[PDB]
RNA sequence: AAAUACCGGCACGAGACCGAUAGUCAACAAGUACCGUAAGGGAAAGUUGAAAAGAACUUUGAAGAGAGAGUUCAAGAGGGCG
RNA sequence: CGUGCGAAUCGGUCGUCCGACCUGGGUAUAGGGGCGAAAGACUAAUCGAACCAUCUAGUAGCUGGUUCCCUCCAAAGUUUCC
RNA sequence: GCCGCCGCAGGUGCAGAUCUUGGUGGUAGUAGCAAAUAUUCAAACGAGAACUUUGAAGGCCGAAGUGGAGAAGGGUUCCAU
RNA sequence: ACCUACUAUCCAGCGAAACCACAGCCAAGGGAACGGGCUUGGCGGAAUCAGCGGGGAAAGAAGACCCUGUUGAGCUUGACU
RNA sequence: CCAAGCGUUGGAUUGUUCACCCACUAAUAGGGAACGUGAGCUGGGUUUAGACCGUCGUGAGACAGGUUAGUUUUACCCUACU
């Protein structure tokens, strides 16, 4: 017998293995696929979530009501020091999938990343990579790799790089740097391993890899919640006040006869840190950096063409539980996953992209900076100062 | 009288017992395994740091629920605790076995635990209230001990 | 070391409640022997077991 | 008066019986320990050795627990001990 | 709470509270019998007939059980009268 | 202290009866030592101090009392070594 | 939705119960006509900590309903004595 | 016809299974799963013991005739699922 009467039901049933991922970094599960046609650049890249904050834009799109319009969009804040090239590494085709073929690395690779071969940089005695440089500048390893680099010529088919981050240059307690593959899409595989090579131990910025109003694709891991139960884990209905054991809970588990109990079910356990891969995030700025020149240091990233004042993306008091903002930046429109402090692979999308919502050119007017940190008035500093008068300290 | 085994020879090695000890028999048992294959300042070491919480007893027979903690893995295993009173008691036998290898005149630094076995003794009742007017049992579980510790380098 | 006695015959004597007696800590081995009401008279005299002033509940 | 009757009493003698979950409720401080207001209900529980010869002296320990000495034909008989 | 603290408790909310009020001691009523502002209520954790001993090992066309091996032969559920 | 052969005699052979009595397991070092607000720092006795003893702090009962004394009932539980 | 009190949770010390042919992954097939063990297929990788309440036709009490028994009792009158 | 991919709702009177009315709607199709589902709840109905009528009997008593009040026990073992 049965339903009365039908709903739908509670939760997704693809993403059911509701575990604890594997892996601290979001993986790149598939990258894009190339064609020759077009010139060799990066894939992917490396940020940390920093913030969130308003804007103001007016806005073009003919037909709706907020036409010339002035809407406010939120953002986030995602902080980026260029990443930095250590190898390269082939990757063949077969009738069982993809076999790694061969890797190599540079001569000179940081200790930021020596540090990410270890457990216990304390102890050790540094050790990685000290008899394989070596080869670098003898006249019996110039030959030896240069007979490789001509086998990945000749059998390899994809081709990918490696790069570790900076920081020395972040905010956070911590001094273990990221090693990420990335692919190289592009020409024929000798174009693409005649511009891998030469830059080995080079910087490679943001400017390069993304651009202006595009559409990106955010991979992470979730920000965590502990073993939770089914009333918050799976959003049931909670039961009536009169129940004699408990009221936040599944009350029919299963049927009498399949005899068993179904995987398809709600029940108790872990609540987040799942990995997971929203989609089409704009980018609303590529922001710059704190370069120095002529004495003076320049700030201004947050000054807009609409209102040229001296601040930076920057809030009064700084981000909260974070840091400042000194390394150039993204701003994504929307919200993303993770915590703040945490790392967010970024990508280029699967899927060509042409609609409207998609080729909507953006120019901002206003860019938040009020303290997060309460509940703020003042946009900058010196402003308060003048709105105040002087105080008693003064 | 009578140990389990013999001594291999009986020149090089001593003795010492334990008749009616009111300690757990299991959880006895349990750190009376892994103090096995130690040298004796090997073992008295071991058990003043299980004592003081710096190094755990792996529960590997009798494990019914016993927790799960990080000083365990070093035993490759995932269940252990710090049997306290088990160790406070032979932490005593030694002194005993150890006091036995000048009285025939040995070397106190070369005495090598063997042989060291863990049996069950006979119980002591005391009794216990449960509702709707009832009486159960309440009863003790206790143990003797044995050991012998012979000479190696 | 050991004085629930000679509290007892001091709250007795001190016509008060044994909260209201003081056995001085330095001199322990003076009042624990003492033990039979006479050699607590000595010591009340000798100022080492005295009575604690009243608590007060001001009426202000 | 006798020839008859006698699972209570006082002494006695036997057994093709039972052998300590048996045989009387009771081989032992049993109509005793203990339960019920009271009438009443009512157990469990035998065995060192030939002889106590029941382990001086030493040694670890605060103490029980131990290591060596020793009595015995034996402690592979160590005070609830074939 | 429901292998409890309790073989009927505890908590918040509740009914009565100068009157057929609410309680201590001494006393009368005893089992087809007592007592009942009357539910078959109460009569020492027992009540549409209390508890203790005996008659008693009460009777059962109905349940459950029914102890060593090999050798030989091997049935019946149909007929009258209850 | 005991057994074979010919004959006698019977309280003579167990897997079971929610059978009688005694002993022992798995469950299990698990259920659990959750009602009426609360403790901490120093010393001195000692082979051993979260709990006992003294001194100082912070607290509760709040005279319809966690105060002071009796009757039934208990029968020495009273007091020091 | 969020907060607070006490548990639950983890550790030292103390430490019981109900229950238990043998045990414990599914399909369908037959079978005392709804199998954990049989038959045909799918399959099967030490030891375990927290939860849950589908399944063990779960535990708990020789069905309180119905029928039989040449088995009874409490009640009532024109049953018989 | 192929098609069971995705849905098929909010309220009044009634203990309902059923019924009938208001309103919104792409539409308010039908069924199984021990007539899916009480160591998941609720006990509102039936189906114990108190009480009142309305028919039957001289009566103890009786009603698919109606009423008021009536205690929902366990998980720590195997599996299953997380």
């Amino acid at each position: 017998s049965h339903r009365k009467f039908s709903a739908p039901r509670h939760g997704s049933l693809g993403f059911l293995p509701r575990k604890r991922s594997s892996r601290h970094r979001g993986k790149v599960k598939s990258f894009p696929k190339d064609d020759p046609s077009k010139p060799v650049h990066l894939t992917a890249f490396l940020g940390y979530k920093a913030g969130m904050t308003h804007i103001v834009r007016e806005v073009d799109r003919p037909g709706s009501k907020v036409n010339k319009k002035e809407v406010v969009e939120a953002v986030t804040i995602v902080e980026t020091p260029p990443m930095v090239v250590v190898g390269i590494v082939g990757y063949v085709e077969t009738p069982r999938g993809l076999r790694t073929f061969k890797t190599v690395f540079a001569e000179h690779i940081s200790d930021e990343c020596k540090r990410r071969f270890y457990k216990n940089w304390h102890k050790s005695k540094k050790k990685a990579f000290t008899k394989y440089c070596k080869k670098w500048q003898d006249d019996a390893g110039k030959r030896q790799l240069d007979k490789d680099f001509s086998s990945m010529k000749k059998y390899c088919q994809v081709i990918r790089v490696l790069a570790h981050t900076q920081m020395r240059l972040l905010p956070l307690r911590q001094k273990k740097a990221h090693l990420m593959e990335i692919q190289v899409n592009g020409g024929t595989v000798a174009e693409k391993l005649d511009w891998a090579r030469e830059r080995l131990e080079q910087q490679v910025p943001v400017s390069q890899v993304f651009g202006q109003d595009e559409m990106i694709d955010v991979i992470g891991v979730t920000k965590g919640k502990g073993y939770k139960g089914v009333t918050s884990r799976w959003h049931t209905k909670k039961l009536p006040r009169k129940t004699h054991r408990g009221l936040r809970k599944v009350a029919c588990i299963g049927a009498w006869h399949p005899a068993r109990v179904a995987f398809s079910v709600a029940r108790a356990g872990q609540k987040g840190y799942h990995h997971r891969t929203e989609i089409n995030k704009k980018i609303y700025k590529i922001g710059q950096g704190y370069l120095i020149k002529d004495g003076k240091l320049i700030k201004n990233n947050a000054s807009t063409d609409y209102d040229l004042s001296d601040k930076s993306i920057n809030p009064l008091g700084g981000f909260v539980h974070y840091g400042e903002v000194t390394n150039d930046f993204v701003m994504l429109k929307g919200c993303v996953v993770g915590t703040k402090k945490r790392v967010l692979t970024l990508r280029k999308s699967l899927l060509v992209q042409t609609k409207r919502r998609a080729l909507e050119k953006i120019d901002l007017k206003f860019i938040d900076t009020t303290s997060k940190f309460g509940h703020g008035r003042f946009q900058t500093v010196e402003e308060k100062k003048a709105f105040m008068g002087p105080l008693k300290k003064d | 009288v009578r140990y389990s085994l013999d001594p291999e020879n009986p020149t090089k090695s001593c003795k010492s017992r334990g008749s009616n000890l009111r300690v757990h028999f299991k959880n006895t048992r349990e750190t009376a395994q892994a103090i096995k294959g130690m040298h004796i300042r090997k073992a008295t070491k071991y058990l003043k740091d299980v004592t003081l919480k710096k190094q755990c007893v792996p529960f590997r027979r009798y494990n019914g629920g016993v927790g799960r903690c990080a000083q365990a893995k070093q035993w490759g295993w995932t269940q252990g605790r710090w049997p306290k009173k088990s160790a406070e008691f032979l932490l005593h036998m030694l002194k005993n076995a150890e006091s036995n290898a000048e009285l025939k005149g040995l070397d106190v630094d070369s005495l090598v635990i063997e042989h060291i076995q863990v049996n069950k003794a006979p119980k002591m009742r005391r009794r216990t209230y449960r509702a709707h007017g009832r009486i159960n049992p309440y009863m003790s579980s206790p143990c003797h001990i044995e050991m012998i510790l012979t000479e190696k380098e | 070391s050991m004085l629930r006695l000679q509290k007892r015959l001091a709250s007795s004597v001190l016509r008060c409640g044994k909260k209201k007696v003081w056995l001085d800590p330095n001199e322990t081995n003076e009042i624990a022997n003492a033990n039979s009401r006479q050699q607590i008279r000595k010591l009340i005299k000798d100022g080492l077991i005295i009575r604690k002033p009243v608590t007060v509940h001001s009426r202000a």
